């Protein structure tokens, strides 16, 4: 409902900023933006509310702001313990609360690494079973988070998508996978399908066709 | 001093119903609403609904209208979340969360629009009543590297093991976590990054074993 980057990162001592884009009906319409910190396997924690305020116990180096339809969370004096997933939230018309998809904050252990992407076509074996799966492989990247967007002849596809949480490779870089379910007719009928991968330092779009 | 204590994890069949409980303490119960927030595995937080504990009035999120019913018992300081007609898509951690201030009806609702205190969450898992073996499909290959792999599609339950070339091939091999699908079945893929120049001369075979269905498949993966 709200849009956040997949990940942000920086060195200890530095600062990061996480954006949270919405519309006039929510972020742009009210000052009811909150942010939550979720440490791996722990309960979410309120860190910002009403765009700029903090609940008690949250240090001053956590700050919030907004401009137009986009809210931002800024964390300075980065510490290892800041490593966590961060979610924004807003009141929205009408009588609802909506949230962003989440942002992984990594306190860099190593320099960043750009992803390599491979997009696999459906196999003839799957096609002859009247089904089709496109598999988008994302390899060798760091920090470990990406956004994957599927397109059909240039236009967005949201149905029939499953995506793995990033996993760690034997060589300690990260990988992810995404799967787009199609009919054989869709596969044969479009000029092309593509997998567009957004990572912290680069974007890659791979295209495949029959 | 505020505490929120939730009931234990639940495992359910599709179509069943479940009622999760959240016990509140450390504040005047009816002065505050209560939220329910969920998190499907590997996914983001989603707002499910709120209840005004003073009186019981409820509002629900868009995708949660109907199959979700939130109640409370003011005599025991307990809030309930009932899910009916469970689907595989309902598999998630369900958190109760208290907002930060009482609402001023017709005047100020700012207090409501945050999740200040959280329960530890209650896992609800909707589990396939089935055993299905996977279909195994080749992921055909083609900086001097190339990727190839196998797609292990539509199986239940876990696990599936995958090796390459009877275990001989290890470098560049990566086997992903399974994705839970809306059907209640899993899929996974295993890939291996290899020299492009090895394509068409080296042989690549994925060895798949899904013991629950006694599915053992060796699939040769050839270039396009």
């Amino acid at each position: 409902a709200l849009t956040q980057p997949a990940s942000v990162s920086a060195s200890p001592g530095q600062s990061i900023t996480i954006s949270c884009s919405g519309t006039r009906s929510d972020v742009g319409g009210y000052d009811f933006v909150s942010w939550y910190q979720q440490h791996p396997g722990k309960v979410p924690k309120l860190i910002i509310y009403e765009v700029t305020k903090r609940p008690s116990g949250i240090p001053q180096r956590f700050s919030g702001s907004k401009s137009g339809n986009t809210a931002s969370l800024t964390i300075s004096g980065l510490q290892a313990d800041d490593e966590a997933d961060y979610y924004c939230c807003s009141y929205a018309n009408y009588d609802k609360l909506i949230l962003g998809g989440g942002t992984k904050l990594t306190v860099l252990g190593q320099p960043k690494a750009n992803p390599t992407v491979t997009l696999f076509p459906p196999s003839s074996e799957e096609l002859q079973a009247n089904k089709a799966t496109l598999v988008c492989l994302i390899s060798d990247f760091y920090p470990g988070a990406v956004t994957v967007a599927w397109k059909a002849d240039g236009s967005p596809v949201k149905a029939g998508v499953e995506t793995t949480k990033p996993s760690k490779q034997s060589n300690n870089k990260y990988a992810a996978s995404s799967y787009l379910s199609l009919t054989p007719e869709q596969w044969k009928s479009h000029r092309s399908y593509s997998c567009q991968v957004t990572h912290e330092g680069s974007t890659v779009e791979k295209t495949v066709a029959p | 001093q505020v505490q929120l204590v939730q009931s234990g994890a639940e495992m359910k069949d599709p179509g069943a119903s479940v009622k999760v409980s959240c016990r509140a303490s450390g504040y005047k119960f009816t002065d505050y609403y209560m939220h329910w927030v969920r998190q499907a595995p590997g996914q983001g937080l989603e707002w499910v609904g709120w209840v005004n504990t003073n009186g019981g009035f409820t509002k629900y999120g868009a995708k949660f209208q109907g199959r979700v019913t939130v109640t409370r018992d003011t005599s025991t300081n307990t809030v309930f979340l009932e899910l009916s007609r469970l689907t595989f898509g309902d598999t998630a951690m369900y958190f109760c969360a208290r907002p930060m201030r009482p609402v001023s009806h017709g005047i100020d609702y700012s207090g409501l629009f945050v999740f200040q205190f959280w329960g530890r969450g209650t896992m609800v898992t909707v589990s396939s009543a089935s055993t299905k073996g996977p279909s195994v499909f080749p992921l055909a290959p083609s900086g001097g590297t190339a990727a190839l792999g196998c797609l292990v599609k539509d199986y239940f339950p876990e696990p599936v093991t995958v090796s390459w070339n009877s275990g001989a091939l290890t470098s560049g091999v990566h086997t992903f976590p399974a994705v839970l699908q809306s059907s209640g079945l899993y899929s996974l893929s295993s890939v291996v990054t290899v020299p492009s120049s090895s394509l068409g001369t080296q042989t690549y075979i994925c060895n798949v074993n899904h013991k629950p269905s006694n599915t053992k498949v060796d699939k040769k993966v050839e270039p396009k």
